[PDB]
């Protein structure tokens, strides 16, 4: 008895999808807006550009590295709770049932 | 200069040449990406089947059938962010 | 409500204050505004800190240094860019905007080999000191303790980097320790409520906890629970609250900590006005958390915004009459208290006393809105009762006064194969061997002369600060992240998710590279384009 | 010095007085010169609280102080608990691992630990509680400074800081990350590591050395949280001090020139993430060490571009303040003098051939379209600036008296030199809500109900919205339309009144 | 005058204290400070009155022994 899993990565399985597709967007939006008559605004819609792309890949790359860490602490966790139940199962007697 | 001229016409050429290139990579790529779904519902037996963009809770075993190879093209995130796509698009529709 | 917040006038949707009503239903009327001044809102001082510093260098040892000189800002002069250079690649059109994700590194400093190999050799004297940097603060007490060690131990070689390493050190170990302690089973889940049930029988409480098998409500005394307004269960302790009772607008997805273990430690507190250290506590505009039930039974004190529960406000403006009385139950001579609402009885007491001895309190009618908001002061207010006065079908409880009073004389009477014991009667911490052995290895590291008992000794100190401060951590840092009640079966289908999702992110970050590779190859073409087509048109 | 008749006089040297070193060292032997039966009863602040504290609590105490504090230890004061038998809930295995016989503190090595406490006592007073620039008590704040880049601001409402931080009268703040420590030592150690100049999240508008950088409201929980109690030290009613996930920051600092560029914390304002009240901003502050100067005016004048960039209507959130609304007033006039301003200078291109009697009139929707606020804030706007008039066919409309005035008043105000947005500097676009409304917290089959969600929205295409023309997504160009598109209406002869 | 500790002998020893001992005195004095003693201080040029017959007890045993030892 326990919600469904896809609440537990609400980092990875939502708010990916938000920021992504409004950078996309936001790209798409800059692209077809530049006008190509003023060579300063056609310099600027450049590195506008570029830094964008970077960001999303930056923002990509992240939560892989989160996720790997999530997965090590998970086993840890796994064999941690497994030693302990060993460990406490022999003190049975202590604990007043 | 008609030298200095064909010098930058062979690497207009060869850039517009990457460019298409590039392109039409992205977008073979994107379909796969986004028709690869039914291999793993169809074929551990990890049943949760459905893409991360897309994918909503046909993403968790909540649900089970086989129409997920549906998707429309409305879905090209990734090919739609550009400006020549979208004026291709709009031109031959 | 003032004028200047309104809708409209009769119609209109075609082609020095004022307030038009009152605060709810007046007529208009006028305000001379007061923009208060005192003239000397602000000063600026004249000797800035770094002038007023040390004369003397306490260092003498230069064994693998670059280490500090990488993290800390020591008083050298590094390569002195001209402000205006800086303003040049700074503000200019060149410059890219900044993101949170742009390398925290500025380029006025390169890291060298020398540098990166040091830090790898640092991050591999054990797995959970990767991805490291200092983060204490040495105290103005610490310089004693600093003076002494250095005289006794470390022949007048330690230096106060040294020290502030060692101590985050410490700190990170410990946490990745705290992190994964198993939270509850069955058995000792079974234990806990028989001997809170043993607990309510021998002296009774006012927390909820022990009238049945089942909780209830620290703030209403309540059992029920629907969807709006569920019972949730707080972790540090282990009480249980409704939503719209403690405050509640914001339920996270893992682990909920009452506002007294967020912010404090589960160190046993007390109210400013009841004498007791359980319960459902809030915080007050100063900080002194106060009994979430004393302050609603209290007159004078009352919430500030009714739907938070946030700070309690009006603390000092209960008279000094208050002070004067003294609960008849426990009778100690700190607090306030409330009188019995029949006439004629003048026997006052505090409000826990009357609930864990078993006095008559009742609400009425009103609700928890109506009684937090300070209005219901003015309506008919609430009704406790004393002892001998009690109604009718509430029998007489000496037995549980004498109860009550049997605890706090024996608080009083406590104030006055093989076991390992590895925290204080606080809960704080105490640090084992593997500690000392890790940091005889961070000295070994940096190249001081280390005898084996210097490592005990600043274990001991680290224990004894810990238990100085309160229970609060002396780094700020914390993660949310609690594996704790995880069962085992959760965890592998949390690690069979975990594995498809990187699966899937690996094609995600193909897509994404190809879309840079795409941007760039568009660019470039447009960048030669343009001149190679404006010089057909101009002849020049 | 100059002791003679019943007076003494000594000079200082106050930049060796405030020295570290020497303060140490001189309270080192003060400590035990002055008898330790030197006393009181009444006064419990924070130096000696917590050493009291922690006297009762290891027992190595002494009976000065009468006020008691009895909560000290559970009832199952008890040396047999399970714990004892599994150690550290099991996370280590080795024997000889877990082992805390040489490193449980003695009751030896207690007393070294309170003397040095007790003897650092001159030094921590003087370092906490005693100001350099010149100029029951247990339930009221002792605040009575706020040190943040090198003044001494004086607060005017108290903030829910912790207890041991309230009870000093000086608490150090770094402007950089926005901690707060309650000893100048303590502070110097900081700032002598914190090495990044810039706050977290992105930069997105950048003119001059104004910037405005935006941060969110679950990616940095600390942040936020001390900001909040910072700046509720001067706002007056704001009741959200720790659930801050909801919210969106924006922060405004001015750049300076180690010897890498240095961003100062200035003001800030706070926008609420999703709601359905037509609002704009929940709060907004400048630091008094400058103010007047038009940073309110600037930040409220991004606000509004980001809302009709947004393509809404807004307003700030009602309960106004004095010295908001004072500022908002004079925001309303001018915007509404400008709009009026150049409504006329664009009617004067195409109306050099028509007579005066084509009277062509407006509405509210057009000017908010044209400027930003909703009609309730434009009218407020016309009424400051006297021109609607409900004379005594049609009832209201609005007259100029003379056209200099207006101008006037836009020039003089002008005249002050105050920085203003520029439209092509920003960078950004509207946020997008999933099925989580951007927190990670509640979830439950009421936001389906809300929505007027099941995960099955997960933001699906928002990407094919070019194929319409409606919405336009530059404001210069809307506003062409918004312009045209009653302004060629056969205009009302002027023969009505005269 | 009043007290165990004669005031003018005790002012009068406390002129021979050179600069440390007297920024020492007034640390040591600023320290513990009550309602009733008369202390001002001047922090920019560095002035610091004091009148000793408004003094407690206490503090004047604590100069006397402070001056006491360091002066010789
Ligand atoms: C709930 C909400 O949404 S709003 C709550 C906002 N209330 C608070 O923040 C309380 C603390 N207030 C503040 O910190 C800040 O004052 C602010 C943002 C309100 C505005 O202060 P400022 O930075 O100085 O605004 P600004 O630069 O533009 O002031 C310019 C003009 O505003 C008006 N005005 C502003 N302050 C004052 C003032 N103290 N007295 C008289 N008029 C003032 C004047 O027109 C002033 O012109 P002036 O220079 O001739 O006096
Ligand atoms: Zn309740
Ligand atoms: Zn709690
Ligand atoms: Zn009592
Ligand atoms: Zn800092």
């Amino acid at each position: 008895s326990d919600s469904d899993i896809r609440y537990s990565f609400l980092s990875t399985l939502d708010h990916l999808p938000c920021e992504l597709i409004r950078s996309l967007r936001l790209m798409q939006t800059i692209d077809l807006f530049k006008n190509e008559e003023d060579e300063p605004g056609m310099e600027r819609a450049c590195r506008d550009l570029l830094l964008v792309a970077t960001y999303i890949n930056d923002l990509v790359d992240d939560q892989i590295h989160f996720l790997k860490q999530h997965k090590k602490e998970l086993e840890i966790q796994k064999s941690v709770t497994k030693n302990f139940n060993s460990s406490l199962e022999n003190i049975k007697s202590k604990l007043t049932l | 200069l008609k030298a200095e001229l064909k010098k930058s016409l062979q690497d207009r050429r060869e850039q517009e040449d990457t460019f298409d290139n590039l392109q039409q990579e992205i977008y073979d790529k994107e379909t796969e990406y986004f028709s690869h779904n039914s291999n793993n519902n169809h074929s551990s037996k990890s049943h949760y089947s459905g893409n991360i963009i897309k994918g909503f809770d046909t993403f968790s075993k909540s649900h089970h059938s086989h129409a997920d190879s549906a998707f429309n093209n409305n879905d090209r995130i990734f090919s739609l962010s550009s400006a020549t796509y979208v004026k291709q698009q709009h031109g031959q529709s | 409500k003032l004028r200047e917040e309104k809708h409209f006038q009769d119609f209109y949707p075609d082609l020095s204050v004022q307030t038009k009503e009152l605060i709810f239903k007046g007529r208009v009327t006028t305000e001379p505004l007061v923009l208060k001044k005192n003239e000397v809102e602000f000063q600026k001082c004249k000797i800035t800190t770094n002038e007023l510093k040390g004369k003397k260098n306490p260092y003498c040892v230069r064994f693998n240094e670059s280490f500090i000189s990488r993290y800390y800002h020591i008083n050298k002069v590094r390569n002195r860019k001209s402000y205006k250079q800086q303003q040049k690649e700074f503000d200019g059109v060149e410059a890219p905007y900044f993101t949170k994700f742009s390398s925290k590194e500025a380029p006025n400093i390169t890291i060298s080999t020398s540098t990166k190999s040091a830090i790898q050799k640092f991050a591999s004297i054990s797995p959970n000191l990767v991805n490291f940097k200092p983060q204490y603060d040495m105290d103005e007490q610490d310089e004693l303790y600093l003076h002494y060690l250095n005289k006794r131990y470390f022949k007048d070689q330690m230096s106060h980097e040294i020290f502030e390493i060692l101590m985050t050190t410490l700190e990170t170990e410990w946490f990745h320790i705290e992190k994964h302690i198993p939270s509850t089973n069955s058995l000792i889940a079974r234990h806990n409520i028989l001997r809170d049930c043993k607990n309510y029988e021998l002296y009774g409480s006012d927390d909820g906890t022990g009238l049945s098998m089942d909780q209830a409500c620290a703030v209403c005394l309540g059992t029920d629970s629907d969807n709006l307004n569920t019972i949730v269960f707080c972790d540090g302790c282990d009480i249980a609250v409704h939503q719209e009772c403690y405050g509640i607008i914001f339920i996270p997805e893992g682990k909920w900590l009452c506002r007294r273990c967020m912010i404090s430690k589960n160190n046993f507190a007390t109210c400013l006005m009841c004498p007791s250290h359980t319960g459902a506590f809030k915080q007050t505009d100063t900080g002194s958390w106060v009994h979430n039930i004393c302050a609603l039974w209290l007159p004078e004190l009352y919430f500030s915004n009714l739907h938070y529960m946030e700070p309690i406000e009006g603390v000092q403006n209960v008279s000094v009459s208050r002070w004067k009385l003294n609960c008849y139950i426990c009778k100690k001579k700190m607090g306030a208290c409330i009188q019995c609402f029949q006439r004629n009885c003048f026997t006052a007491y505090h409000v826990t006393c009357a609930r864990r001895a078993g006095l008559y309190m009742s609400k009425g009618k009103c609700t928890i809105q109506e009684l937090a908001s300070n209005q219901f002061s003015q309506k008919y207010s609430v009704e406790s009762f004393c002892h001998k006065h009690a109604p009718r079908g509430w029998q007489t409880s000496i037995e549980g006064i004498n109860k009550a009073r049997k605890y706090f004389s024996l608080l009083s009477t406590l104030q006055t194969f093989n076991k390992t014991i590895w925290k204080t009667p606080n809960q704080t911490p105490v640090a084992p061997h593997v500690f000392a052995e890790i940091l005889q290895k961070v000295v070994d590291f940096f190249g001081l002369a280390n005898p084996p008992a210097g490592a005990f000794d600043i274990c001991k100190y680290w224990s004894m600060k810990r238990e100085l401060t309160g229970g609060t951590p002396l780094t700020a840092c914390f993660e949310n992240n609690s594996l704790g009640s995880l069962t085992e079966e959760q965890v592998q289908t949390r690690i069979d998710f975990a594995n498809d999702q990187l699966e899937d992110l690996y094609r995600l970050k193909e897509l994404t590279t190809l879309v840079k590779k795409r941007t760039q190859a568009s660019n470039s073409l447009s960048r030669s384009r343009k001149k190679v087509f404006d010089i057909v048109k101009s002849p020049q | 010095e100059v002791s003679e008749e019943l007076k003494v006089r000594i000079k200082y040297d106050s930049i060796k007085f405030f020295n570290f070193e020497r303060l140490i060292s001189k309270s080192s032997v003060i400590a035990p010169l002055v008898n330790k039966n030197i006393t009181s009863s009444g006064p419990l602040i924070g130096f000696q609280r917590r050493v009291n504290r922690l006297k009762q609590t290891w027992d190595l105490a002494t009976e000065n102080m009468e006020y008691p504090y009895s909560s000290d230890n559970t009832p199952f004061r008890d040396n047999d608990s399970w714990q004892w038998y599994v150690p550290y809930g099991g996370t280590i295995k080795k024997m000889k691992d877990f082992s805390t016989k040489r490193t449980l503190p003695t009751w030896e090595d207690k007393i070294k630990f309170l003397t040095f406490l007790e003897n650092s006592k001159s030094a921590t007073y003087i370092n906490g509680n005693v100001s350099l620039c010149n100029h029951n008590k247990v339930w009221f704040s002792q605040i009575e400074y706020i040190v943040l880049r090198n003044y001494e601001i004086k607060p005017w409402y108290t903030s829910p800081f912790p207890e041991h931080i309230n009870q000093n009268k000086m608490v150090f703040i770094c402007e950089f990350c926005l901690k707060y420590m309650t000893s100048r030592y303590t502070f110097y150690r900081h700032q002598l590591k914190c090495l990044t100049f810039k706050p977290p999240g992105n930069e997105i508008y950048r003119d001059g050395k104004l910037s405005v950088w935006e941060i969110d409201g679950r990616e940095n929980v600390l942040y936020c949280q001390n900001l909040c109690l910072l700046a509720k030290c001067f706002i007056n009613s704001k009741t959200l001090y720790y659930d801050v996930e909801p919210f969106i920051f924006y922060i405004l600092t001015e750049r300076e020139d180690q010897n890498a560029a240095k961003f100062h914390f200035v003001g800030y304002f706070s926008k609420e993430k999703f709601n359905s009240n037509d609002y704009n901003l929940s709060c907004i502050l400048t630091l008094p060490i400058y103010q007047r100067k038009g940073y309110g005016q600037f930040l409220m004048e991004f606000s509004y571009l980001l809302s009709r960039k947004e393509s809404k209507f807004g307003t700030p959130q009602k309960p106004l303040s004095d010295l908001g609304l004072l500022t908002y007033r004079t925001f309303w006039k001018i915007k509404c003098a400008e709009v009026l301003l150049k409504l006329r200078d664009s009617a004067r291109r195409r109306s050099n051939n028509k007579n005066e009697d084509t009277f062509q009139q407006v509405s509210l929707n057009d000017i908010a379209k044209l400027t930003g606020m909703i009609p309730t804030d434009v009218v407020f706007g016309l009424e400051q600036l006297q021109v609607l008039y409900r004379h005594k066919d049609f009832n209201y409309i609005i007259k100029i008296d003379s056209w200099n005035r207006i101008e006037n008043i836009y020039k003089t105000w002008s005249s002050k030199n105050y920085p203003r947005v520029k439209y092509d500097k920003l960078l950004w676009e509207p946020i997008i809500l999933g099925p989580s409304f951007g927190i990670n917290g509640m979830m439950n089959l009421e936001p389906t109900a809300l929505a007027d969600e099941d995960t099955v929205s997960s933001l699906t295409e928002y990407m094919c919205d070019y194929k319409n023309t409606n919405n336009d997504r530059l404001i210069y160009q809307a506003e062409k339309r918004v312009l045209e598109s009653i302004h060629d209406r056969k205009g009302i002869p002027r023969s009505k009144f005269s | 005058v009043k007290g165990s500790v004669d005031l003018e002998k005790l002012a009068f020893g406390l002129t021979k204290l050179n600069e440390d001992d007297l920024v020492g005195v007034v640390q040591m004095v600023t320290d513990n400070k009550t309602p009733e003693m008369n202390v001002t201080n001047n922090v920019e040029e560095g002035e610091f009155i004091i009148d000793l017959y408004s003094l407690p007890e206490g503090l004047l045993k604590s100069l006397w022994d402070y001056v006491k030892k360091n002066t010789e």
